[PDB]
């Protein structure tokens, strides 16, 4: 029920919108204490493991990436981390840069993926998805891919992931996920939670599961839930800023701004932590309130306690 | 000597000058120089005195998905936007279309999926085409970006297929499915084949061609196309002329670029 990938034209548009902006390089740090510190790739490592600033594991990295440019695993955790401190260009530039010294990458394709479908680059997505599988599981994959007007690209990507899915006897995670991404580019939201839901049942201790979780719901207007999935994620990982950052735009959605402009003040404190992204957002829960005494502020070169009373933390 | 390209490549095996484009994983989308290299291998079939026949093939899924518009709404050497259209944009419609205007032996396509754009308009520029199953159309989505008929699809696609269709499709911006192309005999052969092998079917296209032109004169060929040609070639160099410079109004005033911009600024709210 295929005819091709762009669906007999109506989809040219929107797989020139996966092309226009092109490809950003990773813009590296200019103080960066670690610049030649041969273990700098193991103490970027073992920031990722103890819990420690988000930050600072990718200053690590840089210096690790800036030290060996062929090191892949460098490259992958530098995606890693920059992605969930919602820095979605970083990471998607380091993931990018992985793929291509590694191109039999499992969790960078999975992870750039996902920032794919962040960014609106959803045709790129689907490719990432079918090479991912095509990878994981070739010979399975590759017989399903032969059976050969109706269909776009996501119903028969979502069709090939659902068959691969049933032939096997498990229902090993990470192919849900895959599944709830399809589902969740299709706006049929209840889906992708039932998908999610399932795959934290498996496995509940999970942080980006949780935050997958909050999108998916606050994309169908629970903001409640959505709250409540962020607070998890944040319990089980305090220096996750992604989680903080959707946890704000929900409040704001909901009337609590107090709250919101505290952990916009929290997330501009966690991303200003060497010895950043969008601000706007700050100036837009400000402007919802309208206290001047803090709308009138702005500054990517100010003190965030500065930001006393109920700005502050 | 003609310079390389990792794109596009060529042979010559007998009297056929075959033109290969090797770029699968984007779709076969050519950049500017891209067409302007198609235009050299066009002028290099045009004087070998042992070519009769100019083969263009492609590989993959689609035949091309048209101009390269990667990188064009990214923010960052010319005096005015005049002249940076004017050197990015007329000089290279105008060359490429012309070469294929004017060539001298016959072109013949190979369609293995569906083409986009310029470069559907240089697919019905071409005297022969073969298809390798009925799921090929042409797209010329000119009314979406802000844009007007390029490659000489003023004359071409009425010429080819209708004025009633031409217009239905142009003005609202509809493909010419396949259907269309067998109403008016676009498609000299479809050769029914599954659409994942590319490679097989420009194989097969080939040696179905070394059989068909066994104990022709082939001098005759090319005098009967110089012939043959002389009916719309002052149509089409004037429709030429014309178009590259009006629609350099359309990129002066600031629409296509304007609508790339807002194509690829889709982001999502929520993160993950």
């Amino acid at each position: 029920l295929v005819n091709d990938d762009l669906n007999l034209g109506e989809d040219y548009l929107k797989y020139l919108g996966g092309r226009v902006n092109g490809n950003i390089e990773y813009a590296f740090q200019s103080n960066n204490e670690y610049f030649n510190n041969p273990n700098a790739y193991k103490i970027g490592c073992l920031l990722m493991e103890n819990g420690a600033k988000l930050s600072e594991a990718a200053l690590a990295f840089e210096a690790a990436v800036k030290e060996k440019p062929d090191h892949v695993d460098a490259w992958l955790r530098l995606g890693l981390v920059q992605t969930q401190n919602e820095k979605e260009l970083n990471g998607i530039s380091a993931l990018e840069e992985c793929l291509k010294l590694d191109p039999k990458n499992l969790e960078a394709m999975k992870t750039l993926a996902i920032s794919y479908i962040n960014e609106g680059y959803d045709m790129s997505a689907f490719t990432m998805l079918d090479k991912w599988a095509e990878t994981k599981y070739p010979e399975i994959w590759s017989r399903i891919k032969q059976q050969d007007t109706h269909i776009d690209m996501n119903a028969h990507i979502t069709k090939q992931f659902l068959q691969l899915a049933n032939n096997l006897s498990t229902i090993d995670p990470e192919i849900q996920l895959c599944l709830g991404l399809l589902f969740y580019t299709k706006d049929d939201f209840d889906k992708t939670i039932d998908c999610f839901e399932s795959a934290l049942r498996v496995n509940p201790n999970d942080e980006l599961m949780w935050n997958r979780l909050g999108a998916s719901l606050a994309n169908s207007n629970r903001s409640e839930e959505a709250i409540q999935a962020y607070h998890r994620a944040l319990q089980l990982k305090p220096s996750f800023v992604r989680a903080r950052y959707n946890l704000a735009v929900s409040s704001m959605n909901i009337g609590c701004f107090k709250e919101a402009a505290g952990y916009l003040l929290s997330v501009l404190s966690m991303h200003e932590v060497n010895t950043d992204t969008v601000i706007e957002t700050l100036k837009r829960v400000f402007i919802a309130m309208n206290r001047d005494d803090l709308l009138q502020e702005v500054k990517p070169g100010m003190d965030l306690k500065r930001f006393k009373g109920e700005f502050s933390f | 000597e003609i310079r390389q390209n990792e794109k596009i490549s060529y042979r010559i095996e007998g009297p056929f000058f075959i033109i290969h484009l090797m770029n699968p994983d984007n779709l076969n989308a050519l950049e500017g120089e891209d067409y302007i290299y198609l235009g050299e291998l066009l002028e290099l079939a045009d004087r070998n005195r042992d070519v009769y026949f100019t083969i263009i093939q492609s590989s993959g899924r689609f035949f091309s998905s048209g101009a390269d518009f990667k990188g064009i709404a990214k923010a960052q050497k010319y005096p005015s936007e005049t002249s940076k259209w004017v050197s990015n944009f007329v000089a290279r419609n105008v060359y490429v279309t012309d070469a294929f205007i004017k060539h001298s032996k016959v072109l013949i396509c190979c369609l293995n999926g569906p083409a986009i754009g310029l470069s559907a308009a240089l697919v019905a520029l071409c005297d022969i085409v073969y298809s390798i199953n009925d799921k090929v159309y042409l797209l010329y989505p000119f009314a979406n970006l802000g844009l007007i008929t390029e490659g000489g699809t003023t004359v071409s696609l009425p010429l080819k297929f209708g004025t009633n269709t031409t217009y239905e499709c142009l003005m609202f911006n509809k493909p010419f499915k396949y259907d269309i192309m067998c109403e008016n005999g676009f498609i000299s052969k479809n050769f029914n084949m599954p659409s994942s092998n590319a490679e097989a079917f420009n194989a097969k296209v080939l040696e179905e061609l070394r059989e068909k032109v066994k104990g022709l004169y082939l001098p005759s060929c090319l005098g009967m196309k110089k012939l043959l040609k002389s009916n719309h070639i002052d149509a089409f160099n004037k429709a030429n002329s014309v178009e590259v410079n009006e629609s350099l109004k359309y990129w002066v005033d600031g629409e296509p670029l304007k609508r790339f911009r807002q194509l690829g600024s889709k982001q999502r709210k929520h993160r993950l």
